[PDB]
């Protein structure tokens, strides 16, 4: 169990991390 | 010849459109002040959820916010963001969720960066209350919850949440409606 | 010939009263998000006495209601009904007063029928505080507190409350004017 | 002591019940 | 001749104004029911120390007061009064501060005079948090806490508070902005 | 350590009293 993501608003991949695994 | 007396037309018209505009914006500037909450808790409600949703998958409508809800009068001002259709890690896949704070007029004496509990979770107004939520804490480091520079910062919050099929075939939606709730603290945050 | 510049003239006129009602009605829908009360208490004020006495006595104006207050930004929203001559048991004989439950927005996620306390009370602004008051249980089965239709239902309450002469030859009027209080619950409420 | 009557709008005199005694 | 067209025209141009005026109003009328505070504390904002500096020291300018904060939805309706140059002992000298008892709708059922703390304080947006501030009792005997005639007694409060230079050479003002802070008591004080 | 003064809108001197000292 992990939270904390970010805003997805179209674009920057992000600094070379995001993303985000749940919806199980 | 008399000219002029358009010339005053032309002048009360647009003077007019104005006030259709001010009386206007004045409007919508009702609910905010009127679905306003100042404890930390806070119910975004959302009708039209086929509509909103289409427009979301078409491109036209995507990213709604939600009425500035705050933690004390003179405190911070944050808020929610949806993303019914969802964006980031699961645009198509399902629903996302997002927690936000904006930029206050109080918000210069508050203490940065952020750091308070936030349950925002998707209700059921089924008969049974088995609705999905979460909360987490705000991480200094990472840029999202350090005192404002625009208006709104880096809409965070935590992507997948209610997916798509759980929510569209279940006991969530009514009347074409549903309602979100974010669960801020404010216990350890010393009140004014 | 120029029936053009009344024409205009006249698109300007109803356009322009519109606002003089839009500008108006801003104007009692801003008592009410300025009377408004969240916690559960509220002061209903009625100023005019005599002057609402008669008109109800009379059969043009007999039935006031109040500002709308919920219990809790996201809650019930209830109200009341003042009969200044009286109705059912008492049309003639003397004051009566009600509690009633109008249609919220977040009004879906509430768990119906009702059931909290109502101390609905005439005050006294004399200088002894005698101040007539009551209240009751919401039943179940009498429809009148179950999960609302319209936007306001069967005005529940207490006829026989303060009696015309014990109010009208006392220390409960002044400057033709009174305060009720109705008095709901809460604890026993869940809060968001 | 007893409460929780009804609204009076003119018109119906009640499924068989409605009243209230008081005023004393 | 046409005559009339103008009769119109200038019929629609001060009804016109009117608006102006009726949603300008509705504009400083919307911030107050904005700024808002009903729990006894309350923050009044104000930008343009500078500016506000000099109308001071001027004449034009030199009583400011601030958004009516009330302890609970129906009861005291006070608010401050700032002196940014000076008055009474000060009027050179240094900022002056004072707390102030309007008159209320409710104002009457409460009990007279007044009688409750007031920790009115400058604060200090800095970085340590060293905020000169001050409370006192509100005393019956002088007149000025007494049940209200008008509607704002005399603004009562403590003249000598944070000043000039201190205020004006140190880290109390920031993007020519300052926060005052009134601290009125509510506790010893039966709630609705 | 003594507070509660009172107005000092330009006008009256007060019923022979009104006053302050601080700023220290």
């Amino acid at each position: 169990p992990y939270p904390i993501p970010e805003e997805g608003d179209p674009g920057p991949p992000g600094l070379s991390t995001p993303h985000q695994e749940d919806g199980k | 010849n008399t000219g002029l007396l358009e010339s005053q037309l032309s002048r009360h018209d647009q003077m007019l459109s104005v006030h259709d505009i001010r009386l206007a914006d004045m409007d919508l500037r009702f609910q905010v002040l009127e679905t306003a909450s100042y404890n930390g808790v806070l119910i975004w409600k959302i009708r039209d959820y086929k509509r909103r949703k289409q427009e979301a998958v078409m491109g036209k409508t995507l990213s709604l916010y939600s009425q500035p809800f705050y933690t004390g009068y003179f405190g911070y001002k944050m808020c929610a963001r949806v993303y019914l259709n969802g964006d980031g890690m699961g645009k198509g896949t399902h629903l996302s969720l997002f927690f936000v704070i904006m930029r206050g007029e109080y918000d210069a004496l508050l203490p940065w960066p952020f750091k308070q509990k936030v349950t925002l979770m998707l209700m059921d107004q089924g008969s049974s209350r088995r609705h999905l939520g979460d909360a987490f804490k705000p991480d200094p480091n990472s840029s999202s919850f350090k005192k404002p520079t625009g208006e709104m910062n880096i809409a965070s919050g935590c992507p997948v949440f209610v997916a798509q099929t759980v929510l569209e075939n279940g006991t969530y939606i009514k009347d074409d409606t549903i309602f979100i709730k974010v669960i801020v603290d404010t216990s350890d945050l010393p009140d004014p």
